[PDB]
C-alpha cells in the first residue's frame, strides 16, 4: 500500500538460516522477519531499564516533575470513572 | 462479567486472547508467565466467566537520567490490551486507571515521579492522549503522567 | 569493491519507525536490529520443530525422564 | 575522528569473545559494547531502585499486587 | 558428605558456593533458578549438611546441522562445578557421569545422538579430555561423546 | 599468559554510560567491561540451540556418531567410577 523497500545487508548463510525457518513455519520470508523484528522493537522500547534523555529533554522533564499539579480533562475522566468490575 | 485486575498467574487461559494486535496477543501468551516468574515486569489481568483473560496490563520499575545524577524513578506502563468481544466501553480506560492508582498506593516507597508508557503506533499515541498521558519532552511517542496530576486526578 | 548481499523488505513506514525507535534504544543500527533478532526467532523456530512439534509427547516424556535418578544396571 | 575504548585482554579471554561473537554472527567490537551497555543499565537500575533500599523496594512490589481502591 | 545430584529448587542455598571461577559462581547465583523455572535448561545440583549447593551441573536439548538436512539432535552439558572444598577427589568425573546416564535414559525419547560441552577455557579443554569428552570437528574447543561409546562405556 | 590490547571503536555516549555503571560497582572501567563480556560469551556459546557445522566438518560429525562404539579409555573411567554418593 504505503510501502517502502528496505534492503539489508546480509550474509548468504544468515539468509539461508531465516528461510529455513520461515519454511518450518509455512511462513513467507518477508513476514518471519517483519514478525520478529515487529516483536523484538516493542521488547525492546518496552522492557528499557534505563531511559536516557538528552539535557534539554530531561530538564524540561523536570519541570513537569515539579509543576503545580493540573491533571488535564482526559485523566480527570480516566481516573475517577469506576471500572465495569466495581459492580 | 469481567473481574477485578489481580496478578497473573498459572491458572489464567491465555489462548482465546485476541486484542487485534499479533504481538500483543502473542506476548501475552508466549512472555507473559515467563516475565511474571523472573520478575521482570508484573502482568495484570481480568476474567470472564471460566478463568479466561478478557484483558491486561503489564507494569515495570525504571528510571529516567541524562547523558554525557540520580536517575528518576518512574513505573512503565507496558502492554495493554482488550478482548475484541469488550472494545469501545471504557474497558481499556478502566485499566489505566487501575494502573494509575496502583502506581498512587506504591511511589512513596521508592520515589515514582510518573507512570510513562511507549506508543508503539499512531493509534496508540491517539487512545493514550485520550485517556490523559501527554507527550514527554524525550520522545512524542513516549507519553507520561506526572505523580503529581495522578493524585489530583483522583 | 566486492559485491553487497541483500535481503529486501516491503515494509510499513510506521514498523520501519518503530524497528528505529528500538534499534536506538539499543544503540544498534536498523539492519542489525532486523537481522539479530530474524537470527533469533530462526534458530528457536528451528528448534522447536525438530525437538518439541515433530512430536509434543516425546518432548513430555525427555522433559519428565531427564529428571528421573540416574540408576545404571 | 574514531572513539576508541582500551581493554588490556587475556588471549584466552579474547578467543573466547571470538568464538561467542561468531555463534551469534556479530563482530567481536559489537559482542562487547552490547554485552557492555546490558550489563551497565541492569548496575545502574539496581543501584538506584532495589540497592538504595532494598526493604522499600519488596514493600514497592508488595504493594504494586495490592487491589487499588481509591475511596 | 555429598546428596545425589537432583533438580535445583528454591530450598537449595547458592550463596557459598565457590568453585574459582567468578562467572560460573555468579551463574548459579543470578539465573540459575530463572533458568530452571522458564524451562531454558535443566539444573542439578549436589548437596551438604544443610541443603547448601556443594557442585551443580545443567543439561539442555540442542541440535546440530549444516548450511537443509533434518539437525541432529544432542544434550548440550552447560555450566559445570564443584565447591573448591571437595576440588581433586573425582566429584567433576561423577557430575560427568550423572549426566551420561541422563542422556542414556532420555536418549531415544526425541532421538537425542549424543552430548556436547563448550570448553570456555584450555584449562576447561583439558579438563573435558581428562575425563572422555574429544574435540568435535567443527571446533576443537567444542567436545563430545556419542550415545553409541557412552552406551558402550557402562 | 602475556596481555593484549583491544582498541573498541565506541561512541562517547556509550562509554560514558560504561563508566557510571563500573563506578556504581565499584569496579575499573576495563573488569566491568570484561566480566560482562566473559559472562555473555560463556551465556552466548552454552544457549546456543541451533549449532551450525561447515558442511565438511557437519559429515564428519556424522561419520563419528554412525561409528562402531569405541569408548576411549578416560570415558570408561568416568562411566564405570562410582560416584560419592554411593
Ligand atoms: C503501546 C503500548 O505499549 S500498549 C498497546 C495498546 N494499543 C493497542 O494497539 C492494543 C490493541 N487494541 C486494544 O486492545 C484496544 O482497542 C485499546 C486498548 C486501544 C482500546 O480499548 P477500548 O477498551 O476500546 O478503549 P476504551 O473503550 O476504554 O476507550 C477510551 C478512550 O480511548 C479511545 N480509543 C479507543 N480505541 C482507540 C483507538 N484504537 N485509537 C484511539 N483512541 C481510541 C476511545 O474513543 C475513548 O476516547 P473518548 O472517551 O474520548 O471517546
Ligand atoms: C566449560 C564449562 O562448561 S564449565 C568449565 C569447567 N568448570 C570450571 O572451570 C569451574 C571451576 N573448576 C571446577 O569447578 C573444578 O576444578 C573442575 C570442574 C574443573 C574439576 O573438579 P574436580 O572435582 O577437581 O575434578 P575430578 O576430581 O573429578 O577430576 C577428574 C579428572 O580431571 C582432572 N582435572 C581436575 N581438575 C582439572 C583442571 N582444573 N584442569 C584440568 N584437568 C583437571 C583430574 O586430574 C582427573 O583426571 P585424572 O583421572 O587424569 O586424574
Ligand atoms: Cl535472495
Amino acid at each position: 500500500m504505503k510501502r517502502e523497500t528496505l534492503n539489508l545487508r546480509i550474509k548468504p548463510a544468515e539468509r539461508d538460516l531465516i528461510d529455513r525457518a520461515a519454511k518450518a513455519r509455512g511462513k513467507n520470508r518477508t513476514d518471519f522477519v517483519l514478525e520478529a523484528a515487529r516483536a523484538a522493537a516493542e521488547e525492546a522500547l518496552i522492557e528499557q531499564r534505563i531511559i536516557m534523555a538528552d539535557p534539554e529533554a530531561y530538564q524540561e522533564f523536570l519541570v513537569r516533575l515539579d509543576q503545580t499539579p493540573s491533571p488535564n480533562a482526559a485523566l480527570r475522566k480516566t481516573m475517577q470513572t469506576p471500572a465495569p468490575w466495581e459492580q | 462479567m469481567i473481574s477485578t485486575p489481580e496478578p497473573l498467574h498459572a491458572g489464567h487461559i491465555l489462548t482465546p486472547f485476541c486484542c487485534g494486535v499479533d504481538s500483543i496477543d502473542n506476548w501475552l501468551k508466549q512472555r507473559a508467565m515467563k516475565n511474571q516468574t523472573t520478575g521482570a515486569s508484573r502482568t495484570f489481568v481480568c476474567c470472564g466467566s471460566d478463568s479466561n483473560v478478557l484483558a491486561y496490563y503489564s507494569l515495570a520499575s525504571s528510571a529516567v537520567t541524562t547523558n554525557t545524577p540520580d536517575p528518576i524513578p518512574v513505573v512503565v506502563l507496558g502492554r495493554l490490551a482488550v478482548d475484541k468481544s469488550l472494545h469501545g466501553q471504557g474497558v481499556a480506560r478502566a485499566l489505566v486507571r487501575d494502573a494509575g492508582l496502583r502506581v498512587i498506593q506504591v511511589a512513596e516507597t521508592i520515589g515514582i515521579r510518573g507512570m510513562l508508557v511507549h506508543a508503539l503506533s499512531d493509534e496508540a499515541r491517539e487512545f493514550f492522549q485520550r485517556v490523559g498521558f501527554v507527550p514527554s519532552p524525550m520522545d512524542p511517542m513516549m507519553l507520561m503522567v506526572t505523580l503529581g496530576d495522578l493524585v489530583e486526578s483522583v
